[PDB]
């Protein structure tokens, strides 16, 4: 009748070994004691026990004696069975007072304490079989993958954390921790679950606690209470909901990468319980690890169809760790900012991230010049009563068919956070607007959006590119939609001249497509022209050589500046505002008026785009703003503004060659 | 059990490939051993070849990487076997998926399941047939495939940017009947522009009528009716992973000189010639290094990637 077999795993000194785990340590006073007690607190409910830390204890208690049994296998083993044995030590070591509970303050304590109260006050009167330790907890365990830089010990095989694939997934999973990975599907959303629900009886009253186990339980009614019980006859007893425990509930599926699918076969959903702190953490469309242990939830019935028991599963989740969570938000600005001046001190920042961005390719230092600018904005305006004025730079790259302009692209939206790729047919018109049931435009802002193909978007998509210029903007007038959403974002727009290749017989603005009305808002037009030079062409040739043949492109002498320290000065560059001085301005007027006298002076056909429109004035302010906030400024000098005219009559001009 | 019906190089077989590798000539007898049942074309099977090997990859530090393999286009008049070819591409190819033209739905896409090839394709060669069919919707999404390299979904949604580095076959009808051999070098192709770029290689090839040619078809047809091919994938995976050959100063003159040359006497010449042009010479010179099995590029295969361009040029 049902026969047993010992196994060398026993979780009685297993126990006793968590126990020493917990509150005993020295390696991070201790960090047990404090996670803890923050919790006794009360102004924190998750526990995040990390693998990690039991790794570095076998260690202590290894080498290094006296040694013991182990855990970390033994955990993703099971992993279930310690969410109730090695939490509920915790239980046992935990600080009693803590500090300055009280009871209310809190919703439904009170309603336990006066349990405990009268319990204790009836109980002690009675003598002149307690509350169950789950639903005295307010806190909820959870384990994390250890991935790890320290995983290294070398436990090896020890890993799950094995960032896994769906297909990869067996039924010999089941019951161990497995870290997984997809798109969110479906995103169920939240309800509250289930724990004890103790009901409430009438005559005599107690209580009495139903576990809530697996899905589902029957409710009970009878009397188990012994008083109410037999005398006179069986007392009636309800459920109260303030006495209860409830723990968030929200399922999930998720479908594969599909990068991750072989040449056949089809996609395959996971489902995915959560519970407590973890909820809502997920969002639909996002790839993340999930971690959690792998578990059946039977059967419910049916029963009879399965046979058997087939039971079709589902993965307990536990951590999540999201791929591609910022600037501008940082506090500090401690320390960082020496990570900031290794930059600075070298002096000549500006042409350093210059050619710091898209090293991978040669030439257009002009171009570069300017991105880095891009990237970096600001300063915008308010007047007060208010209005705004962007606030931000708007580039083209011109030009074909060669010159690797999109690579700029790819290369900017890699290192801009909140950058977006997109292109024509390509990015429908309902990728940019937002559906009710966004994409693009409202899915990359306060960061920039990279376009190509740039002309063969049609109609409908230059109409909201060519309003989000007015910025704060898109307007959806259409069926269920009414809203005004915000678009913050800058734009960067590679195309091609009319076919094939810039013909200079013709006119600018005849060999560029796009009507005057757009282009007066881009500040700044690159057109990228091609006329075979016999001494460059070496130069460039000796470069896409070279690398191939090489990674690592500068030598003798350059030093790259990686992306993330990059993001990180640019990000303490924004947060700046200078303001212009007296002089610089009257020279940006003067030296307007002779831009727009010899703009103009110079006649119609070819040469032009005229007229130099307010906004390439308010476009050399803002983009002098822009070059003072990588001298960090709030002086914004002469130097810079002069700067500024030279970024922009170098950017055309480029048609005399 | 389950059987499947219709890899191992043992002790022996790579030891044949190691022999095979010294002679200087094994490049046309492998070029020749594709087409048992096809003419001539000599040129365009040295291009599969050259399309199965691939220029290795390579990923800077900190920065984006350069496109590795080598992306095909062939226009000419039907019964050019331009879908005959493609489908012995298809069986030593090592994966990947064929496309017909539409075709689609998403072609490489994931759809955003609610409630594709390309991507499945990875690291393996993809087919299209009836290339210029296809809806330019779907067009405007392989620019982003073919050299950006990588396949971006915002859909709905997931969003995420995923990877497929396919290499490309296409074979695509001309314009409007038998046009394309007089054709002009423009308005013949019929599906600008960009994509005329992207794609490394454009030949062509003509179906104009000779009695000498004919006669010299009539036998071959005829006996096909009454150094092994298989050894040939074999041949091919070891050379794959083994071993990349770098890139050498012996040959970047050559590839600078002929570079050079093209854009300056072709944009006289003819069309489209760009910085593209260039990464393709670089591809096709480490991709016949590796027919070599060499450690290391060489001068005389930047002569053969000058040839074949030429070819695919005059
Ligand atoms: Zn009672």
């Amino acid at each position: 009748a049902l026969p047993s077999i010992q196994l060398p795993v026993d979780y009685n000194n297993l126990f006793n070994e968590i126990t020493d785990f917990l509150v005993t340590f020295k390696q991070d006073g201790p960090k047990y004691m404090a996670m803890l007690q923050k919790v006794a607190n009360r102004e924190l409910n998750s526990v995040i026990i990390d693998l990690d830390d039991i790794l570095q204890y076998q260690n202590e208690k290894f080498l290094q004696g006296t040694q013991a049994d182990d855990l970390v296998s033994a955990i993703q083993q099971n992993a279930n069975h310690f969410t109730e044995l090695f939490c509920r030590a915790i239980d046992n070591n935990m600080p009693l007072p803590t500090k300055e509970i009280d009871y209310k303050d809190d919703v439904l304590d009170v309603i336990l304490n006066q349990r405990r109260l009268r319990n204790e006050r009836m109980l002690s009167d009675r003598t002149n079989e307690l509350f169950p330790p789950n639903l005295t907890r307010r806190y909820f365990l959870y384990f994390k993958p250890l991935s790890q830089n320290c995983a290294r010990r070398y436990r090896k095989k020890a890993i799950s954390s094995k960032p896994l694939s769906v297909r990869q997934i067996k039924g010999d999973f089941l019951g161990q921790l497995i870290t997984v990975r997809g798109i969110i599907t479906r995103v169920s959303d939240v309800k509250p679950a289930v724990e004890v629900i103790a009901y409430t009886c009438d005559q005599c009253g107690y209580e009495v606690f139903q576990e809530v186990n697996s899905r589902t339980f029957t409710p009970l009614s009878e009397c188990t209470s012994e008083e109410c019980s037999q005398n006179q006859t069986k007392g009636q007893l309800f459920m109260s909901t303030r006495a209860s425990k409830f723990s968030a509930f929200q399922e999930c599926k998720i479908q594969e990468l599909s990068q991750q699918v072989p040449v056949g076969h089809i996609p395959r959903s996971l489902n995915i319980h959560v519970n407590g702190t973890l909820v809502r953490s997920l969002s639909p469309g996002d790839i993340v690890d999930v971690t959690g242990i792998f578990l059946p939830a039977p059967y419910t019935g049916f029963k009879a169809l399965k046979a058997g028991l087939l039971t079709e599963t589902y993965l307990e989740a536990q951590f999540v760790r999201q791929h591609k969570k910022k600037f501008a938000s940082f506090s500090l600005t401690s320390d960082v900012e020496e990570r900031v001046m290794e930059l600075i001190t070298s002096g000549d920042v500006y042409n350093r991230l210059a050619k710091s961005i898209a090293p991978e390719i040669y030439g257009n230092l002009d171009v570069k010049k300017a991105l880095l600018l891009l990237l970096v904005g600001g300063v915008d305006k308010r007047v007060g009563d208010g209005m705004k004025i962007r606030g931000d730079i708007n580039v083209c790259l011109m030009g074909d068919p060669g010159v690797a302009k999109s690579q700029l692209l790819k290369a900017i939206c890699k290192i801009s956070p909140r950058g977006v790729y997109t292109t024509g047919k390509g990015s429908s018109g309902v990728g940019l607007t937002a559906a009710v049931m966004g994409g693009a435009l409202v899915l990359a802002d306060n960061g920039i959006c990279c376009i190509d193909e740039f002309d063969k978007m049609d109609e409908s998509d230059r109409t909201a590119i060519h309003e989000v210029m007015e910025q704060q903007t898109i307007s959806i007038s259409k069926a269920g939609i009414n809203t005004t959403l915000n678009a913050r974002t800058s734009i960067l727009a590679a195309a091609n001249p009319l076919y094939g290749r810039y013909n200079p017989r013709l006119s600018p603005l005849d060999n560029i497509n796009l009507p005057a009305a757009l282009l007066s808002r881009f500040d700044i037009l690159f057109l990228m022209l091609d006329i075979p030079s016999r001494d460059d062409d070496e130069k460039l040739a000796e470069h896409v050589t070279y690398v191939h043949m090489h990674n690592k492109q500068p030598d003798l002498d350059f030093t790259p500046v990686e992306p993330s320290k990059m993001r990180e000065y640019i990000a303490y560059a924004k947060t700046k505002r200078p303001v212009m001085s007296e002089a610089v301005n009257d020279y940006v007027v003067q030296a307007y008026i002779r831009l727009r006298q010899d703009s103009k002076r110079e006649m119609d056909s070819k040469f032009s785009f005229g007229q130099a429109t307010p906004r390439t004035l308010l476009g050399i302010i803002r983009l002098s703003q822009a070059l003072a906030k990588l001298r960090l400024a709030d002086m914004v000098d002469i130097d810079d503004v002069e700067e500024a005219l030279r970024l922009v009559r170098v950017s055309k001009e480029s048609l005399y060659q | 059990t389950v059987y499947p019906l219709h890899q191992m190089l043992t002790d022996f077989d790579i030891r044949n490939i190691n022999k095979l590798s010294k002679k200087k000539d094994i490049f046309d007898i492998l070029s020749q051993s594709l087409a048992p049942s096809i003419y001539g074309h000599d040129h365009i099977k040295k291009a599969i070849l050259l399309m199965l090997m691939g220029g290795v990859e390579k990923n800077l530090e900190n920065g984006s990487h350069l496109r590795g393999d080598i992306n095909i286009l062939m226009v000419g008049d039907p019964s050019t076997a331009k879908s005959q070819l493609l489908r012995f591409v298809l069986n030593t190819a090592s994966l990947a998926i064929a496309t017909t033209g539409r075709g689609s739905s998403g072609v490489g896409l994931t759809a955003a399941v609610t409630t594709g090839a390309m991507v499945l394709a990875d690291r393996g060669v993809v087919c299209i047939d009836e290339f210029d069919k296809m809806t330019d919707v779907d067009r405007v999404a392989i620019h982003e495939v073919m050299e950006q390299q990588t396949v971006t979904i915002a859909k709905a949604g997931i969003h995420t940017t995923l990877n497929a580095r396919c290499s490309v076959i296409a074979a695509a009808n001309p314009v409007f009947g038998q046009y394309d051999v007089n054709r002009d070098p423009h308005q013949n192709i019929a599906l600008p522009d960009s994509l005329l770029s992207r794609f490394d290689l454009l030949f062509v090839v003509t179906d104009d009528i000779n009695e000498i040619r004919d006669r010299s078809i009539s036998e071959h047809v005829l006996r096909t009716h009454r150094v092994t091919i298989p050894f040939l994938r074999k041949y091919v995976q070891y050379a794959k992973e083994r071993v990349i050959p770098q890139l050498t100063q012996e040959a970047i003159n050559v590839i600078v000189k002929n570079y050079t040359d093209l854009r300056n006497d072709d944009n006289t010449k003819k069309s489209p010639i760009t910085a593209r042009t260039l990464e393709t010479l670089i591809r096709l010179a480490t991709a016949h290094a590796k027919v070599r099995l060499s450690k290391t590029v060489n001068k005389v295969d930047a002569k053969v990637a000058a040839n074949l361009l030429r070819f695919a040029l005059l």
